[PDB]
C-alpha cells in the first residue's frame, strides 16, 4: 500500500527488541531511528505490529509499543 | 522493565 514519502513519519526504539520470528520481525536497540513504513499487518488489518526500514536497511515488523514516533 | 509484546498473528 503506496503513500507520499513527505507525509512519512520517523520513530525511535525506546528498547531493545529480539526478534521472535525473523522471517517477519526486526531487531531493534534502544535509540536507533527507523522509518514507518506501514501500521497494518500484512493483511491491511490494524495492526499493534508496524512495518518499518531501520538505519542498517533491514524492513520488517516491531512492536509499536516499543517505539517512539519522532514529530 | 521491558513492555508486554502485543500478540502477533504469526
Amino acid at each position: 500500500e503506496p503513500i507520499d514519502p513527505s507525509k512519512l513519519e520517523f520513530a525511535r526504539a525506546l528498547y531493545d527488541f529480539v526478534p521472535e520470528n525473523p522471517e517477519m520481525e526486526v531487531a531493534l536497540k534502544k535509540g536507533d531511528l527507523m522509518a514507518i513504513l506501514s501500521k497494518k499487518d500484512p493483511l491491511g488489518r490494524d495492526s499493534d505490529w508496524w512495518k518499518v526500514r531501520t538505519k542498517n536497511g533491514n524492513i520488517g515488523y516491531i512492536p509499536y509499543n516499543y517505539i517512539e514516533i519522532i514529530k | 522493565m521491558p513492555p508486554t509484546l502485543p500478540h502477533r498473528d504469526w
